[PDB]
């Protein structure tokens, strides 16, 4: 009534004085109006802006406050106002054919500082019901999208003119109302037979998702906690299971909860759910300081021994498998073939050596340092659980897949530890995918193949609990030669005594152990709390690791080198000469080495920033080779 | 009560322009009216269907702005909405219907003889127009040849996937390309029902719009109208329409998926003689109109306001012999010689050697003698080759590669599957729950 008009006032005096949302305003209408234009085109901008909550702070502390503490009476008010603004912008009249009875309202979006209201789904509670929160976590699962009715259109006949039906719902609006039947007028007021017009209907695409909290914050002795977000419209499709997602939004309770006809009983509570505004990613965008930076690094000689060094600086040694995992981050080039067939660009390592030999450590180091990776466990995985699992969607009723290990790391790396000591019945999966890199699923009526593109490091143990060099190498390893074949490059450690390396390696150890993190005085035991501090803001030379990140993102996203002859002569030439040859090496040698040598000679190539394979990378990529299979040095 | 609101469209002047377009328009390139001989074709009993192009529709369009009066966008009014404009289209062939113009041939009809025997009673002593009805109408979608001839852009026509389907499109003509994966038996569905009545009056007509109704069972006419209890309807499914009714399931190519995604499915639903143009395992791409299924019944509570989807096809693109052609391709390629030679060494040109197996591959390809002797002895003519050797000796792609060769292959595979002795006499399939 008298306080809606006020705060529409408000709202639309906050807009003018401001300058910034009204140019937006202007340039996504401007952006949909003239894209319609271009009858010969080449989609669409969502009417939605994201407003920042310091400035409405030092503007209004009241509507600041209002909107902070009871959002359900200070939102709304605003997103009229907000539509107002933008039917008064746009002058250019739009006599579309069905346009007119679907106006698609502005929404609001929010960021800024939130204070105490920035929280996890553990520490969430019926003290913040009502109330704008941010949630910080992992999503899980999704459900799959499908069509709400919102409003009806119906045409009388005998008379011509329209009629038109509303419906709302709990999880559509903010505020509580008279609920809605959802079944079309089929009779007029004056008792004539209407028609149901679709195509001048308005429907809004609608979504569920699940936020887990991330266990590496989770209490002792206590499994993580989940909460339940809907999206709708816009919002839709902008995550996928297993990505680290903030979502801010209103936290609404909903239902009858227990105090109605049904029988009075203790274990029936309400139920809790929160209406999505916003969503923000925890791909790293590069400015023209960054991309120079870049450029110039890439000219020096030593580049590749730089990079290769600067992983894992806690690790001494190992500088040749330091150099492989680098060259697995920066992929080969997939060649697309006839009869349906691709070339894999993926480079798959695996690790055998002795016990305490850093192999671990390693993996640990990848699934930090790239930007998607996937950890499994030998003993602790199953072969539905690492391709897809038959599952149904409670919401809409369906039956579904839900996405495994393997497949959930599409164009990423799956770190596999103890791979040895993983059951016969579960490693033939793995087999197909390191194969086919296409996972088949023929059980429920569901019929589907799906794709995985994933690079494959491992870590395994000898038969024995250490490597014995007086027998052959096919018993040292228990694993079969079938799934042997399918990777690059295979490195057998051991751990030998020499008094200089435990001199060197005991010194390095122990200048480790005697880290102390700035802000922490001695003694004082490390804080790993935060204190509920989530966030203050809501959205020889060696290099650093965020650096590391963007030179690997520019080098996969903007150069693709192509093969050359003089390269050729000299991958050919190495591998006539590896395959005539009396030594004895760890493994087989066989006609898909020289898939290998391509394939590491073309990510030498990516290092260097180039768009052509040189012979200096077949040089890099045989010496690499002819250490994995011999250890010649 | 219900709130009432201002559109622009008019369907009075609509219906004028579509009576005007079906006489006027003409083939500019049999001499006439494009549609008025298919018509006549229609009306003798010889074609089942009508199949409407929006090309033609603009292109009378363009004939009325070559002349400068105005017009009502009918394509556009057509896309934007479909379900209405069929009926309306239905009705103005109805009027316009040519007389049979030869070979009446009444021979054993029993809607015919129902139809003459009721003539004679009712005019010595107003029914659904939908049962007195045979064709099936269809829409054409546009063509971007003939719109960026005249520009105008299209929408109808432009390849969809099943993802980019959003709730916006609900109630238009779209068209989506996929792999059909499932497709069912044809079924009747009823769309015109009627009743006897125990001597009384006579059969009575209902409409069906839905995919759920109620029997009448109560007789109204005048002579029915006394008050003694008499009885119920009985159904007659001589004197019922029914119609040919086929569902089928649509995938996303794995071309198009995103990363870390899982494929989506759409339905689609055919009446009429489009019935079997689509079998699985075919990449299509298929108009329609794109629809809400009601959802009701069980667990339409529990979503309240959430619906299905499916698409009403109406036309279909598949993307992909004795003869004198192929009886001199044989001996052209006889006059070509070394056919062995030739024959053995393009399979899998790829593959460098093992010219000896590719010799016994094309044996394999061939097949021996299979000659039943009397007295219950056979003898078999199939090949049995087993290759055996050294790991990575190319031992995996000569054999897919004979399987291109010919079409009577199956690719069988070590313990991921069971598909070699899966002669199983136990099939649970989800759509009726009964062994197959
Ligand atoms: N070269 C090294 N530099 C630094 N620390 C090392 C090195 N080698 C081993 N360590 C230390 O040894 C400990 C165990 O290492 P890790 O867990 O990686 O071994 P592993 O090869 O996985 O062993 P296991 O065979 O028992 O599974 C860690 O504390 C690690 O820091
Ligand atoms: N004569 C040949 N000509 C061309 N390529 C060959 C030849 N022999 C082997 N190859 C190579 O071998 C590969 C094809 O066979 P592949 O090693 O993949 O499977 P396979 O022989 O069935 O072995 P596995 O036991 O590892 O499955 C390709 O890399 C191909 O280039
Ligand atoms: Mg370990
Ligand atoms: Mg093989
Ligand atoms: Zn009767």
């Amino acid at each position: 009534d008298a306080v809606f008009g006020d705060r529409v006032r408000r709202f639309q005096e906050f807009l003018d004085t401001f300058t910034s949302y009204r140019d937006s305003v202007r340039s996504i209408q401007v952006y949909n109006s003239n894209n319609a234009a271009n009858y010969n085109d080449d989609n669409i901008l969502p009417h939605r802006i994201i407003i920042s909550l310091d400035d409405l702070r030092e503007f209004d502390r009241s509507f600041w406050s209002g909107i902070l503490v009871e959002p359900a009476y200070f939102i709304p008010p605003a997103e009229k106002a907000l539509t107002d603004l933008a039917d008064s912008m746009d002058d250019v009249p739009h006599p579309n054919a069905s346009a007119v009875s679907s106006r698609h309202p502005w929404k609001l979006s929010f960021k800024g500082s939130f204070g105490a209201h920035a929280l996890s789904p553990r520490t969430l509670t019926a003290q913040h019901l009502n109330k704008l929160v941010s949630v910080e976590g992992i999503v899980t699962k999704t459900s799959l999208v499908r069509p709400k009715l919102i409003r009806s259109v119906h045409y009388a006949a005998k008379t011509g003119r329209f009629h038109y039906r509303d419906y709302t719902d709990a999880t559509t609006t903010l505020t509580t109302r008279i609920p809605t039947p959802a079944i079309y007028p089929t009779e007029d007021t004056e008792g004539n037979k209407l028609t149901t017009e679709y195509g001048y209907s308005t429907f809004i695409d609608h979504q569920r998702i699940t936020v887990q909290e991330m266990p590496e914050m989770a209490p002792a002795g206590q499994l993580p906690r989940s909460i339940d977000v809907i999206l709708d419209d816009d919002l839709v499709d902008k995550t996928k299971p297993g990505d680290r997602v903030n979502v801010v939004g209103v936290f609404k309770s909903l239902g009858a909860g227990g105090m109605n006809q049904s029988n009075s009983n203790t274990l029936i509570g309400f139920k809790t759910l929160i209406l999505g505004n916003t969503v923000y990613p925890l791909r790293q965008m590069l400015t023209d300081f960054d991309i120079r930076n870049i450029n110039k690094l890439s000219k020096k000689k030593d580049i590749f021994d730089i990079l290769s060094q600067s992983l894992a600086p806690s690790i001494y040694g190992h500088d040749h498998i330091k150099k492989a995992i680098l060259l697995m981050l920066m992929g080969g080039v997939e060649k697309n073939l006839e009869n349906g067939s691709h070339l894999r660009g993926d480079i798959n390592i695996l690790m055998v050596g002795d016990p305490s030999t850093a192999k671990s450590q390693l993996l640990r180091f990848v699934l930090n340092t790239a930007s998607l990776a996937i950890a499994t466990t030998g003993r602790g995985s199953s072969g539905v659980g690492l391709t897809a699992a038959v599952t149904t969607d409670r919401e809409t009723g369906e039956r579904r897949l839900e996405a495994g290990a393997m497949v959930l790391a599409d164009r990423g790396v799956v770190c596999i530890d103890e791979f040895d000591k993983m059951t016969d019945v579960d490693r033939v999966a793995i087999h197909e995918v390191m194969e086919q890199q296409t996972v088949t699923i023929a059980k429920a009526g569901i019929h589907t193949t799906l794709n995985a593109r994933c690079s494959v490091i491992a870590a395994a143990n000898p038969v024995f609990g250490q490597y014995d060099v007086n027998r052959d190498p096919h018993q040292n390893i228990a694993l079969p030669d079938s799934l042997l074949s399918r990777f690059d490059l295979l490195f057998v450690v051991t751990d030998d005594i020499n008094e200089i390396r435990d001199r060197s390696i005991s010194e390095h150890v122990l200048r480790t152990h005697r880290y102390l993190p700035p802000g922490y005085l001695e003694g004082e035991p490390v804080r790993e709390r935060l204190n509920l501090s989530l966030a203050v803001g809501e959205d020889p030379k060696l290099v650093t690791i965020p650096f590391l990140r963007k030179y690997v993102q520019y080098a996969k996203e903007r150069v693709i080198p192509q093969l050359t002859q003089e390269a050729i002569n000299v991958i050919v030439k190495n591998y006539t000469d590896l395959r005539n040859d009396d030594n004895t090496k760890k493994s087989p040698i066989t006609a898909r080495t020289l898939e290998t040598l391509i394939r590491l000679a073309t990510a030498h190539a990516k290092v260097r920033l180039s768009k052509t394979v040189n012979k200096v990378d077949a040089k890099v990529a045989a010496n690499l080779l002819r250490f994995a299979l011999l250890g010649e040095d | 009560a219900l709130p009432s609101i201002q559109l622009p469209v008019d369907y009075n002047n609509l219906f004028n322009e579509i009576t005007d377009f079906l006489v006027t328009f003409k083939q500019d390139t049999e001499k006439g009216p494009k549609y008025m001989a298919m018509l006549q074709k229609v009306a003798n009993r010889e074609l089942n269907s009508v199949i409407i192009d929006l090309d033609d529709i603009l292109q009378y369009q363009n004939e009325k702005f070559l002349q400068g009066t105005q017009a009502d966008d009918l394509v556009s009014a057509i896309q934007q909405n479909a379900n209405h404009f069929t009926e309306l289209f239905c009705r103005a062939i109805d009027n316009n219907m040519p007389l049979p113009t030869k070979e009446i041939d009444y021979k054993d009809d029993v809607l015919d003889v129902i139809l003459n025997q009721r003539r004679l009673r009712n005019e010595r002593m107003l029914f659904p127009p939908n049962l007195t009805r045979r064709y099936f109408l269809y829409f054409k979608p546009l063509s971007q040849n003939c719109a960026r001839r005249y520009r105008k852009k299209a929408i109808s026509s432009k390849p969809l996937s099943v993802r980019q389907i959003k709730g916006d499109f609900l109630g238009q003509l779209i068209t989506v390309r996929g792999i059909i994966t499932r497709v069912s038996d044809v079924k009747p569905a009823v769309e015109v029902i009627a009743y006897t009545c125990d001597q009384c009056g006579y059969e009575v007509f209902q409409e069906v719009n839905s995919r759920t109704f109620t029997p009448l069972s109560e007789c109204t006419s005048e002579e029915c109208s006394q008050n003694q209890t008499k009885g119920q309807l009985f159904m007659s499914t001589r004197a019922s329409k029914f119609s040919a009714f086929q569902e089928c399931k649509i995938q996303e190519l794995s071309q198009q998926v995103p990363v870390g995604h899982i494929p989506r499915s759409l339905n689609i639903h055919v009446n009429g003689t489009l019935v079997r143009s689509l079998s699985p395992g075919d990449i299509v791409d298929v108009t329609g109109i794109f629809l809400p299924a009601p959802y009701t019944g069980f667990k339409a509570l529990k979503a309240g306001l959430l619906t299905e989807t499916y698409l009403e096809a109406q036309f279909v693109r598949q993307h992909k012999s004795l003869t004198s052609d192929v009886e001199e391709r044989v001996m052209e390629l006889i006059t070509s010689g070394d056919v062995y030679n030739r024959l053995a060494k393009s399979i899998a040109p790829e593959i460098y050697g093992n010219l000896d197996v590719k010799k016994a591959l094309l044996l394999l390809l061939v097949g021996g003698v299979d000659k039943r002797v009397g007295d219950g002895m056979k003898i078999r003519g199939d090949i049995n080759v087993c290759l055996m050797g050294d790991p990575g000796v190319a031992k995996s792609q000569l054999l897919k590669a004979i399987c291109k060769i010919s079409p009577r292959g199956v690719y069988t595979t070590g313990k991921g599957s069971s598909g070699v002795g899966l002669t199983a006499a136990v099939m649970k399939d989800p759509v009726t729950d009964e062994m197959i």
